């Protein structure tokens, strides 16, 4: 079925350089749906529900999301649709530590990732 | 048999601006009732964060689903039509359904406005909870068959009377039904 | 199965005059559940435009769907028996028909009254929304097996405390559920 | 297929006391919606008889029913279990069943808490009526996989705004759906 | 199937005459059950919802409705059931300007014609 | 199917006494689920709910429920699950006159008994 490398994954960086988070999948036969992809942040407000970061849905990619993120983040494959929905978040701040989600989808296929990231 | 957004779909919806909402709908038919239910969470734009002191008139807004005469969602509806499908599993089945004239509003319950005014039975009302607060009620208005340009349609308002501020709208979820078209 | 009213009857209820009424009711069953959808037409009468200026004591009115051990409908409900039927496509099969236990609200679940006050759980509240107005809300409240001279009952009682001036008794839908004799 | 406590349950739910109220509990698979009925008894202790002139904290309490991965209700649930089994007749089957996943609320739609807050819509909220008095309103939001120590759980909190003097705590009975597992 | 004779219909005629509003109805051998026909009126005031005319139901006739009706309104044929629920107004006002909807059912027969009726 | 010994009953005793109520049971052969027996007063009240007087669950008894008969209420079988599910009600006041339930179930099995007790 649909996977995605590293379902769980912990990355540190240092204050003012670049993230690069993985999120690189594998398809399986059945997904022969439309590819539909979405990062996500949790707030460090506990009491905030998810934010979106970024989309790659029907061959284009949505960014006005997530005011703090707003520019800093952007897809890192020049061929996402062949198996990598990677970002990464340029000017790293202390504030930028959480729990990032990537979401791939191509009905009826579905998987999902987590990545802790510490920032130093 | 279950015609749904999914139960976790990416951002499906377009009120204010392209994809600023995740419209969560699910309709099982129950034979010639629909069994359907619905919630909504608004991720980007003017409904995202509702602050009636800085904007005391954002008060109400609208979502709308229109059909074809195979039941097939219009374009220019307000719900996206990629991850709107039959169920297969937690997503949809691949390949883009072509008839569901079954899970449609029924005509001759619910008829397009004519010389005649729509009776408020093609109206439901349920009163959902904004962050799933109890002090946090919006209303949820759902009419069938109201608009233009279709030969079926479902259209959702929401609408708060109290001055939120600051306030996400993420709402609580809502069942109600409806007659199916056959 | 569906057992109905059909979705546009003529009127089909009397209250306070012959035929003063249209009472749309879908019943669906989902095995051990019904699956019920229901509105009220006022179209002539005491209860049609209401005027608590006027009149300050109308407040409240009840129409009774009184049913025999086969589940068939009385004479003597409120409700007509003439499109009171199993659907067929927007209207009914032509035959009355001869048995709906099936459809009957359950009587160990809601006894008949007794030595013992029926429990609360009998009955089911709804709000519903006079013309399909936010502003104007009034009480369905329905309660099964409380009638006398039948076997089973299925009472709606609708109610107000508002001070409707010159409002058109006419409601937006309201779906509920309960449990089936068999 | 309907999973439930039966209609008229003795005592089956342990809240400040052992066997000190009666859930009703009702759950009919329609495919991949649950179609579920819920009210409340409360016989004895704390909850039984709301005072709060007397007692003005007293305003919510909680019953937990806690689901291992077959779908069998936990032993340490407020919902005992010799009597929440698969019906037959106004009873249950003899044996206690070994499967209830298709019963279960779905954990895509509604995950357990994580770095991810939960969505509101994995919360229904009702107004249900202590006593089936319109002036009594008092609040049921049910809420999917919000609890450690299961796999899926159903939770009920019951509150209210108002104060009640000796108001005896049984419910009207209130409708909702929820997606399934599977 | 059951259906009426000139489903969609224009009728004029002059203030202080008498209207005859033809619902011609031709049944199926399916349309077996009780017959049932109502008449409606869509009032001037597009905000308040139709209103019911007069009824043929279990072969009586009810008229006790629209108030501004009251007197003026009767079936036409000696024979409804036949296939004539045709209905007329007498003494014309302006104010009897609109659509009328005649609804013969017969179940699971059902058919519907409007009529707009313009009076000089 | 599963079936009490005179399902109404009338009993009279006089102040002072204790009340034998009987609730003999037979059971069928499809009643193999767990033996539940609850018996409920309905207040002199008539706008007060039934009330539970005393349980017989997963092989324990149950009795703080209604006030006035704490301590006054007993199963009297040393061996109930074998048909008799009787209570009795010592030093009878005349607040006890009433109608009286007995449920007994044995899933799918269910029957009650109404007894109605007068105090004299
Ligand atoms: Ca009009
Ligand atoms: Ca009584
Ligand atoms: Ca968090």
């Amino acid at each position: 079925s649909l996977s995605i490398t590293t379902p769980e994954e912990m990355i540190e960086k240092a204050k003012g350089e670049t993230a690069y988070l993985p999120c690189k999948f594998t398809l399986s036969p059945e997904d022969q749906g439309p590819l539909d992809i979405e990062w996500l942040i949790s707030p460090a407000d506990n009491q905030k529900v998810d934010q979106v970061i970024i989309l790659y849905s029907g061959d284009k990619i949505y960014d006005d999301y997530y005011p703090d993120l707003k520019g800093r983040v952007h897809f890192t494959s020049n061929d996402l649709k062949s198996g990598d929905a990677s970002i990464n978040v340029t000017n790293l701040q202390l504030s930028d530590i959480g729990t990032y989600q990537c979401k791939v989808k191509k009905a009826p296929g579905v998987a999902n990732k987590k990545i802790h990231l510490v920032v130093l | 048999r279950t015609l749904w957004t999914t139960p976790d779909t990416s951002p499906n919806c377009t009120i204010a601006q392209d994809k600023d909402s995740k419209l969560t709908l699910v309709l099982t038919k129950c034979g010639s009732q629909i069994l359907a239910n619905v919630s909504l969470i608004v991720v980007a734009g003017k409904y995202h964060i509702i602050n009636n002191k800085t904007n005391p008139k954002i008060k109400s807004f609208t979502i709308k689903l229109l059909f074809n005469k195979n039941g097939v969602l219009l374009d220019n509806s307000n719900l996206g039509k990629a991850y709107w499908n039959f169920r297969s599993g937690n997503s949809n089945v691949s390949t883009a359904y072509e008839k569901a004239i079954g899970f449609m509003p029924n005509l001759v319950a619910y008829p397009k406005p004519s010389n005649s005014k729509k009776y408020a039975r093609d109206i439901v009302y349920g009163t959902i909870y904004l962050g799933g607060k109890p002090d946090q009620p919006a209303v949820i208005k759902t009419t069938f068959n109201q608009e233009t340009g279709c030969e079926y349609s479902i259209t959702f308002n929401f609408s708060w009377s109290k001055t939120y501020e600051n306030v996400e709208f993420e709402t609580t979820s809502f069942t109600f039904s409806y007659i199916a078209q056959e």
